[PDB]
């Protein structure tokens, strides 16, 4: 069983630790979801009529 | 924008308040004045008719 060959373990561990925790996490961080456009048709600070 | 534009014309109209007050002033003045004129006219007419009546 090749899986049991403990000679070549680090050459599997290292690049996985690199691509799962650094590269892929970054390629995610670049993917952002902006909040939806919410044109507010009610916003008017008009003081009381002067009076 | 237009709501502020509306508020512009409205305050622009504010001057009505004062002249109406003015209107009542000049009115009530002539009233009391003319009332006085007819008070004096009536009272002298009363004595005049009283004597010519008796």
């Amino acid at each position: 069983m090749p899986q049991l060959n403990t000679t070549v373990w680090p050459t599997m561990i290292t690049p996985m630790l690199l691509t799962l925790f650094l590269i892929t996490q970054l390629k995610m961080l670049n993917t952002n979801y902006h909040l939806p456009p919410s044109p507010k048709p009610m916003k008017m600070k008009n003081y009381n009529k002067p009076w | 924008i237009d709501t502020e534009k509306s508020q512009q014309a409205l305050v622009q109209k504010r001057h009505y308040l004062f002249d109406v007050q003015r209107n009542n002033i000049a009115m009530a003045l002539e009233v009391t004045y003319r009332e006085r004129l007819y008070r004096v006219y009536k009272e002298v007419k009363n004595r005049l008719d009283y004597h010519i009546s008796v």
